[PDB]
RNA sequence: UUUGGAGAGUUUGAUCCUGGCUCAGGACGAACGCUGGCGGCGUGCUUAACACAUGCAAGUCGAACGGAAAGGCCCUUUCGGGGGUACUCGAGUGGCGAACGGGUGAGUAACACGUGGGUGAUCUGCCCUGCACUUUGGGAUAAGCCUGGGAAACUGGGUCUAAUACCGAAUACACCCUGCUGGUCGCAUGGCCUGGUAGGGGAAAGCUUUUGCGGUGUGGGAUGGGCCCGCGGCCUAUCAGCUUGUUGGUGGGGUGAUGGCCUACCAAGGCGACGACGGGUAGCCGGCCUGAGAGGGUGACCGGCCACACUGGGACUGAGAUACGGCCCAGACUCCUACGGGAGGCAGCAGUGGGGAAUAUUGCACAAUGGGCGCAAGCCUGAUGCAGCGACGCCGCGUGAGGGAUGACGGCCUUCGGGUUGUAAACCUCUUUCAGCACAGACGAAGCGCAAGUGACGGUAUGUGCAGAAGAAGGACCGGCCAACUACGUGCCAGCAGCCGCGGUAAUACGUAGGGUCCGAGCGUUGUCCGGAAUUACUGGGCGUAAAGAGCUCGUAGGUGGUUUGUCGCGUUGUUCGUGAAAACUCACAGCUUAACUGUGGGCGUGCGGGCGAUACGGGCAGACUAGAGUACUGCAG
């Protein structure tokens, strides 16, 4: 069962973490498939990436997203278009 | 850490005025010290050295600073000399000194440092900012009422304006435009021989 | 069609060449010596893969069962307690996780690693999704009760209970096997067209009444694996033969899959001078440093694999094992004992002892994200976020100023005229960064819950006020290489030193003073690696004398060929689609006030895979001639 990671990379005082689709056992940095978004909560927007048509892929094969990664694409949108209960919505606030 | 020794002890080793209004200098232009008049031999890396600390205790920059501006210049695909020009130019004080604002490199480095500027309606206290093409220099009111920085810009006839810089009222806004060319920046001293000394 | 190469000193009376050494540069997981202020961002046992005091790093289901030891309620009460309740639950069955996540580099020269495909030769729980069913019977055990051994761990004997625990039987006709009959494909058995054909065989378990999950099989996808190979990458003949399941065939067993993977029977060879077998060292790679490049050195951190878990072995379980905190046995060490016997494996996060030059805190949380369980709520996670220590490193900031004399003390020299420290200083004014004292005070969370809330970090980061230049600088060098000199004190003593080399009474080289130079919160010493070293010379060296032509021939293997007369294109370029994981480097953009840091999208990703299009050189192959060579005829001198 492939879910959607977030790979940890960087040093200590800012986190980081890689939006990768890959099989659940492996370790948490562990061999990545395709790398479709990033995730770094330390700066202040914490702006959001993620590639919509290779998340519709996956989703669609059948990778398997935990609720934060669920969460972060209902956010940017991807859930909304998959699901096609609301439509497609855009609200993510861009850089100032 | 910044050099708070005498100022005129370079001048006077060195044997090239730096502030410019040295009286010291004219009187004595003989290196400090019971032996300076004595003959020392020449050498290619004596003058190599000398024009390398002629411009860093001139610009006031620190030397890992200034290997740093010499690696970048070195990068970037223009010319090496007026890139290094240009990215030492670019240093917020030396900006704000030939923008009249200021007496002294020192002085504008202190005046940074305390923060009485401000860079497009953002604080910025750091001697050591980077302006690059079409920015905006601001002046506050707490620096407008300062007593020192009235006396500036209300003496400032020092050198005149360059190209790239100009001030455009009372309120003292500097504005940058284009990278400028070496024959007319006429800056003194030479860059080929601090390239070739880095070079060595 | 664009980017980037420095030398100097030192042999001689003197120079030129060759040749050697040393120095100026960058970098470290560094250390010692003096000094020392804060804040942010990294890094942290390289030796002893040595033994390890204590506590933590792996748990979850009453909506599975029997039950109620400890909590709640309701009847009771003599306050000893007696009944139901399933809210809740100790322990027991039964599943799921446990091969996840973290650690180290001892062995390993191997398909172990990277790249490139592969499987007509495999399997795969938990996920999603198109498509049948889920009938029935039986018995027992833990738990509990009684009892024994025994300090203990732990065990036996008797009685007894239920299940999604256990086992039959009913279907299956779409699968799994064996015998008979077609089309396609070639890459060969044979595969595919679920080929057709006759016979034989094959599984389930239900719960909840709610955003519903389960059981057995494989036409389709994806992940995960296992296996085989072209190619690559240390030194050493002062290591020349190695091997006997060894090599090959056939028949059997074997494994998910073919196979000397194992056995039997047949034959004698395979590997070997285009370095086998031996000996020493060592995890490999994207990367890092140096160098213009070639190349050399190297494997910090991170990341892709590999191998191990005190030493050596072995096996069960499972879709999945070198099974680290699983099992069994043998060793060494430690510990407890009531002497009858048992318990262990920090190379998990911290910490201690020892080695060392030395490397941290027995710290806070699931707030964010990954991982496991569960319908969810929710639980756990030294993974992770954070904080504390250490100038060890890439990076930013602070210890102030403007003016002030032909230049006030005092020191050092003097030629006794004076010159030095010096705009330095005392002074008159300024803003007072960051620490100090107060207030406000985040985002990090369109996240989770049908609840009313949820941030360890942190009451920090960040803004807003208050007082005061008030709290803040040292280290090396100063003979030439190599920017920086005089005096004072002992003179072949005491001593310096990277090369030359410096003191035998008047040292710019020793020690002290001043003075100047370099660098700076770091300064030098020490060790390793590259460059200069064209000093291992492919680019890019020589062999007359400095180091070198073996004593010289014949000649095997290899390397290289005198003209033009002919295909296939195996040395090769001729263009295109097709890989180059991530990360790093280089270009431009953008954000944290700029600083490290990171936020987004490119670009980069210098090698290798297949289909389509060329034939001038550089090879084999498919035919002829002769300028090298040889023979043939006549002479020749030795
Ligand atoms: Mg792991
Ligand atoms: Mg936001
Ligand atoms: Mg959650
Ligand atoms: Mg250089
Ligand atoms: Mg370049
Ligand atoms: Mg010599
Ligand atoms: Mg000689
Ligand atoms: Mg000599
Ligand atoms: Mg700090
Ligand atoms: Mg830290
Ligand atoms: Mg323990
Ligand atoms: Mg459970
Ligand atoms: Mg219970
Ligand atoms: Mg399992
Ligand atoms: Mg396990
Ligand atoms: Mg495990
Ligand atoms: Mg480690
Ligand atoms: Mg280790
Ligand atoms: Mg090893
Ligand atoms: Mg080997
Ligand atoms: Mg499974
Ligand atoms: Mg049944
Ligand atoms: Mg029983
Ligand atoms: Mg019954
Ligand atoms: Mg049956
Ligand atoms: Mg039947
Ligand atoms: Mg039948
Ligand atoms: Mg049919
Ligand atoms: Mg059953
Ligand atoms: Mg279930
Ligand atoms: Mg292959
Ligand atoms: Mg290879
Ligand atoms: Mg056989
Ligand atoms: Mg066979
Ligand atoms: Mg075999
Ligand atoms: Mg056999
Ligand atoms: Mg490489
Ligand atoms: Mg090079
Ligand atoms: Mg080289
Ligand atoms: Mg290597
Ligand atoms: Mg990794
Ligand atoms: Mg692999
Ligand atoms: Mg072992
Ligand atoms: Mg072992
Ligand atoms: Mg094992
Ligand atoms: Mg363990
Ligand atoms: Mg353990
Ligand atoms: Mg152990
Ligand atoms: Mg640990
Ligand atoms: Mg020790
Ligand atoms: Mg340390
Ligand atoms: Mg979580
Ligand atoms: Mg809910
Ligand atoms: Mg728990
Ligand atoms: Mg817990
Ligand atoms: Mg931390
Ligand atoms: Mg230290
Ligand atoms: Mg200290
Ligand atoms: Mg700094
Ligand atoms: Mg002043
Ligand atoms: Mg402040
Ligand atoms: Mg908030
Ligand atoms: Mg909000
Ligand atoms: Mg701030
Ligand atoms: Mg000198
Ligand atoms: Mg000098
Ligand atoms: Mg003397
Ligand atoms: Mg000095
Ligand atoms: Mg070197
Ligand atoms: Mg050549
Ligand atoms: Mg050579
Ligand atoms: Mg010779
Ligand atoms: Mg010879
Ligand atoms: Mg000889
Ligand atoms: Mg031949
Ligand atoms: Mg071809
Ligand atoms: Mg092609
Ligand atoms: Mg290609
Ligand atoms: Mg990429
Ligand atoms: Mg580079
Ligand atoms: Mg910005
Ligand atoms: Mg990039
Ligand atoms: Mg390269
Ligand atoms: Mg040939
Ligand atoms: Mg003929
Ligand atoms: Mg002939
Ligand atoms: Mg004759």
């Amino acid at each position: 069962a492939v879910k959607i990671k977030l790979t940890r990379l960087g040093k200590i005082r800012n986190p980081q973490y890689r939006i990768i689709v890959a099989d659940a056992r492996t370790r948490r940095d562990g061999r990545a498939i395709e790398v479709i978004g990033r995730y770094h909560p330390k700066e202040e927007p914490s702006l959001i990436q993620i590639d919509s048509e290779r998340a519709q892929y996956w989703l669609g094969v059948g990778a398997q997203p935990t609720e934060p990664v669920l969460a972060l694409l209902k956010i940017t949108g991807d859930w909304q278009k998959f699901k096609g209960l609301p439509g497609a919505e855009g609200t993510l606030k861009v850089k100032e | 850490a910044r050099y708070t020794g005498p100022a005129t002890r370079k001048s006077r080793r060195l044997g090239v005025d730096l502030v410019g209004g040295d009286q010291s200098f004219e009187k004595r232009p003989y290196p400090p010290g019971q032996h300076g008049r004595a003959r020392i031999k020449e050498s290619e890396y004596r003058q190599q050295l000398q024009e390398k600390q002629k411009a860093r205790f001139s610009y006031g920059v620190m030397e890992k600073q200034f290997r740093r501006y010499y690696e970048e210049a070195n990068r970037q695909p223009g010319k090496t000399g007026d890139n290094l020009l240009r990215i030492l130019e670019s240093r917020l004080d030396n900006v704000v000194y030939r923008a009249g604002l200021a007496r002294t490199r020192r002085m504008a480095r202190q005046l940074v440092s305390h923060g009485h500027f401000l860079v497009n309606g953002v604080k910025v206290d750091i001697p050591s900012y980077r302006v690059s093409q079409y920015d905006i220099i601001d002046v506050k009111e707490k620096s407008l009422n300062t007593l020192p920085f009235q006396i500036a810009r209300e003496t400032a006839g020092e050198r005149p304006i360059p190209s790239w810089l100009q001030v455009v009222g009372e309120r003292q806004r500097i504005l940058v435009h284009q990278l400028p060319e070496r024959a007319q920046i006429d800056v003194p001293l030479t860059e080929q021989l601090i390239v070739e000394l880095y070079s060595k």
